[PDB]
């Protein structure tokens, strides 16, 4: 043909995977019939014409999975965990008076949430034809939610980094917070991960469904929030996974990091949340989610993001424990935690002398002092980028053999014991300028 | 930056007297650092005595250095061709002339040929903020 | 036909915007029943053919869009307040001997050609206007109540608690002298333009035209000053020639001093009056008698101006990086220490010398910037915070001049 | 300062004869170390043999390279509008020409414009100490 | 110690003029023992006779020798973008300059590198107590 | 390479118009890094008062520095021979040349001689790839 | 080690303008302790008054000392032949020229010759993790 006889091989197609997976994210929510993927069951999704295929069209899954694509552009894999509609359909209808009945397409309290807008007034092109009174108030409201709780089998030992729910369930929101808790169990390995979740409501009872969760980042959305809030709890999962993966340090703050972009919302003059409250909502561990240019009347402006912080408030019994407010602290801790456990590694079947630490030549072994410089270095080539600059390295960092941390003959040969106290970075929050035009 | 000088955009126009063929707008390439010089006012003012000047009408001239396109005839460049020059700057500027044509042809070496447009008028756009 | 054919699509026409621009100006005074915007709503206003219909047909908002239309032919783009009429309004009666001529708005803006009474209060900015950010604000009625009212709101606007949203207004006080005079507050929010007595033309249409005027010229300049026959030259007004003076040359002298505009003839067939002064209302501070940082009307726009570009250039700290104490930043590491953010924060402060500010007379004492952990007293300071004070200088411009002939 | 010489202020306002907006006085700024250089006597002389000279009138002329504005038209510098120049130097002298008029424009790069000036008188301040 | 001669913090940002793209305030390292090198005054003098000193407009340059990052492209030092750079000694004193471009780039061999920047203006910060 | 700049071949035919003697072609030879210059428009402009231009009848000129050949006498290279020259440049164009006459002969080292060669018209390849 | 500043491969592409026979790629080695020096940004810039920058077009050069190749004519290293050069450091860097041209060739030994490659391009690999 046209010199493509062997060597070359073309497969032009609109529509390929590039990246080499990475940094994990899972993806569960409620799937339309139509879809052919097996329920209750985790699955990789690969690209975005797969998805229709997958989980149908319409659902709550299949336009969370198209919104993470839309933020994530690469340097993620997406799996997703298919899930049936609950046995009572009770779909959510809505009414379009003009009259235009609209039903939800997956049933429960997930279909209570949708606002539609018209772009009214003067708007220059915007300009509507005499008449045409369009009206929304309901019909009915949708309600029962599946309760799966079934990760100890589905997911059994797959570490997954970010785990996205798509649904308020409060009863969902709390197995999957259990679940996440207990892989941070000291009797197994663990899996380190964090999950994302939306609380939508009035002031008054979003505080009441917050916690003392350290491992979920509870998303406060106001009552007349435009936009369909498992989209926006999406595309913020997303972007936090994206923007950590390899760097889990960043904090998603500000117009450079923090921006939702796919995720449009109209122009509003009303800001949600009042100002007071907004910061009644930062104090208690609230994700505070604003809009990037307020002014007045316009076009459509991407959400925008405070606080990247968890909802964790309390110590075991004390107030102030800051040692996991900021959601960069957990993947600090992950990240510290995992290179640690990597490094150790060599010293496995390794030859240790305590009683006569002079090794003999052309033995390959060492001694617990050895072992203690090492780690110690190991800790002082991680600083700026896992620990701060440091304390006082001869005290936070002990290693010690079981022999002389136990009682007569309670030790045992081979076993050691290390106890360390490190410091995360620090970064900036306000500034608090104060002006004064004197003469 | 904003704190540049250069051009960044040269697109000629050749319309031939002969067939009426239209040929352009081409992208030009500068061949050495000399910019494209330009005058403006339509007008002379010859000097007169004791602070008084004779305006008289005149044309408002060109010269632009460029690389030839090896896909145009030599000739066009020397005045057997219109030209419709415009001109961008890095700065924004945009300088427009049409029903130009080269009024002093000077021996070309067939790489780069500098030309003397004669026009009625070359319109600025003074990028935004004027007057 | 021709050309038209598909691609190119043509249109003739005779009204029609340009650009959506920037500079929004907010105006507010009361529509007819014939309009049909809805009350107590705010929106934007694109030409004036459709202002007839929305707003009705000789109403006072109607005539001060115009009017506004008039003096900007480009560079701000409009937003309109319509208020219904009183339910309780009672309507101006005039009468004239040779035709008897009624106001089309009941009220007390019926009153001022050359008797109606009870004018609405709405007191309701806080929901109407709740988050926009409007630069200068239009009142169309010499009603103490709205002024105080307006005036009270935009004073909120500035308050230290929630995020500012600058913003000033413009209102007029028609009348005698003592009656002018008691009119006068010491907020600098409003700027009081003074009228004569015996004042021709409509009240509400020269506030409209030369706050227009004022916003128009401003905009992105917010350093000139509407004043003298060049820069404030209302050239849409124009009023009979008269050689009674409005007001005596003392009389304007005094209303100069108690913060007031006064207004101009340009030739003492119709001329078109010209400010004087664009100074505001700001004759005393908290207690301090005597203070000029507010007097002129550019100073609020400079300060307004110079807050959101300050607001605007800190944003890039924005959870950057801070190694304050600590030590110095490591290789490849992204971020700065307090004394690297003083730096670029004075680079910016002298940059921007010749536009916001004058020269300066220490920066290294104007502007002082301090870490949060240690300005409070001991164990008070908190970590993750700052601090920045800026003691900036406004520009000056020309007075008076003081010529002093004699020949030989 | 004490004796150093150069240029530190520059103002021109434009004038159109046409229109009659009037634009400035608006600072400049040079783009060279090249210094203004003036010419003040309205006369010249002629030589004649033994010692006499002949007096016919002149013009008083200035010339003034300065850099663009981009606020600014390019046919204002080059005598498409009147010109009203002052100027002062470091030594504290100040010259002052009024109701100028550009009379030998040269193609210009769009940053950089010579003007050739002529007028009817030249104005000097003569810092304080004269005679 | 006080006395101590040297630099303690160096901070570039690149800011694309294509693109509009910041990357930075990146940190970076010295090749060798040569310190950045200054010259704040804007104002270059040039000798005349008998004291007279010609004062002419000129720039504020900076030369920094450092190494390269490894995330960012070497284009990005030699003149394709906008510098944005800031050191710190180790006596306090800080150089800001906002706004550069590298005039005259030398070869590298893709370790180190010298800039040559160019800026209007170079900030001073002076640590405590001045005049 | 496909982008080079210079000359590949030189091709001239002497005929004498006397005689009617045809020495040639004979391969020619660059005396120095000066390459043939062209005009090959055949008609030239003047300029007149707004954008008017004058045309009037001229020719298509050639200067061409060589070295002269032993074998040929060196008054066929001034001006008492007729030269049909022929030079292709390195990008592929030709620059075909008969009848020409040299117009202004000067002072030659016996080694170098600069043509000015006069022509009604010049002929062009435009290497494929054309308009 | 990552922390490595060295050459690893060095392959040249020799092309003949002539004939168009294609030659290698072939490794060669370093004749010394000398590296490969770079200049990649496309565009100069020359220093002027008071901040201001002139951008014009330059070229994108390289220096290259390398052992000649036994098998290769030494003629095909000065000039004489297409290059088409790709350079790969230690640290992961591979810097990619085609079409280049060898601008002043210099008297070489036989055995090491230094080459100054001039093209209108270089592109960088930037090893993994950019900006």
């Amino acid at each position: 043909d046209a010199l493509s006889d062997g060597f070359v091989r073309l497969c032009i197609d609109p529509s390929l995977n590039f990246f080499g997976e990475g940094c994990k994210i899972l993806v569960e929510g409620q799937m339309t019939d139509d879809g052919s993927a097996t329920p209750d069951a985790v699955t990789c999704v690969t690209s975005e014409l797969d998805i229709i295929e997958r989980f149908g069209q319409g659902s709550v899954l299949t336009e969370s999975l198209r919104k993470v694509f839309c933020t994530c552009k690469s340097g993620v894999s997406v799996y997703a965990l298919p899930r049936e509609d609950a046995a009572a359909g009770v779909k959510a209808v809505y009414t379009l008076t003009i009259v235009i009945t609209l039903t939800a397409r997956n049933a429960g309290t997930i279909g209570n949430h949708l606002s539609v807008i018209y772009t009214n007034l003067g708007s220059c092109t915007s300009v509507t034809p005499e008449g045409v009174t369009v009206t929304f108030a309901q019909t009915t409201a949708g309600s029962v939610n599946p309760t799966p709780n079934d990760y100890a089998t589905v997911v059994n030992e797959c570490c997954f980094a970010v785990y996205v729910l798509s649904s308020d369930d409060t009863d969902w929101q709390e197995n999957l917070r259990d679940w996440i808790r207990s892989a941070w169990d000291c009797s197994k390995p663990q899996c380190f991960g964090h999950g994302y979740v939306f609380n939508k409501g009035t002031l008054g009872q979003v505080l009441a469904d917050g916690d003392n969760s350290a491992e979920l980042s509870r998303l406060a959305l106001p009552t007349t929030y435009p936009v369909l809030p498992y989209l926006t709890n999406a595309a913020y999962g997303a972007l936090s996974a994206c923007s950590t993966c390899n760097n889990p340090e960043l904090n998603i703050q500000g117009q450079t990091f923090g921006l939702l972009s796919c995720i449009n919302m109209p122009e509003s003059c009303t800001p949600g949340w009042t100002f007071g409250e907004v910061t009644q909502l930062q104090a208690n561990g609230f994700v505070v989610s604003g809009p990037s240019t307020t002014s007045g009347q316009g076009n459509y402006t991407s959400p925008y993001i405070y606080n990247d912080v968890t909802n964790y408030l309390r110590d075991e019994k004390n107030r102030p424990n800051a040692t996991f407010r900021d959601a960069s602290s957990r993947r600090l801790a992950a990240a510290t935690g995992v290179a640690l456990a990597e490094f150790l590694q060599q010293f496995n079947g390794l030859a240790v002398f305590t009683k006569n630490t002079n090794i003999r030549t052309g033995i390959i072994g060492t001694n617990p002092r050895l072992m203690l410089g090492k780690i110690r270095k190991w800790a002082q080539d991680n600083v700026g980028t896992l620990f701060s600059e440091f304390d006082n390295i001869n005290e936070d960092i002990q290693l010690l053999t079981d022999f002389e941390v136990q009682p007569k003959c309670v030790g045992q040969p081979g076993i050691f014991h290390l106890n360390m106290r490190y410091r995360p970075p620090v970064r900036g929050a306000r500034i608090n300028v104060n002006m004064a035009p004197a003469l | 930056c904003n704190k540049q000088n250069g051009v960044k955009n040269i697109l000629i126009t050749f319309t031939d007297c002969d067939t009426q063929e239209v040929i352009g707008p081409i992208s030009h390439e500068q061949p050495d650092d000399t910019l494209p010089t330009y005058k403006n006012c339509a007008w002379t003012n010859t000097a007169l005595t004791n602070g008084y000047v004779q305006r008289s009408a005149s044309n408002a001239t060109m010269t632009l250095p460029v690389v030839r396109d090896l896909r145009v005839p030599l000739a066009f460049y020397q005045g057997c061709a219109q030209v419709d020059v415009q001109v961008e700057k890095f700065d924004g500027t945009v300088m427009t002339l049409t029903e130009g044509a080269v009024v002093e042809p000077e021996e070309s070496d067939g790489r780069s040929v500098t030309m003397n447009i004669v026009a009625s008028e070359i319109d600025e756009l003074l990028p935004p903020g004027s007057l």
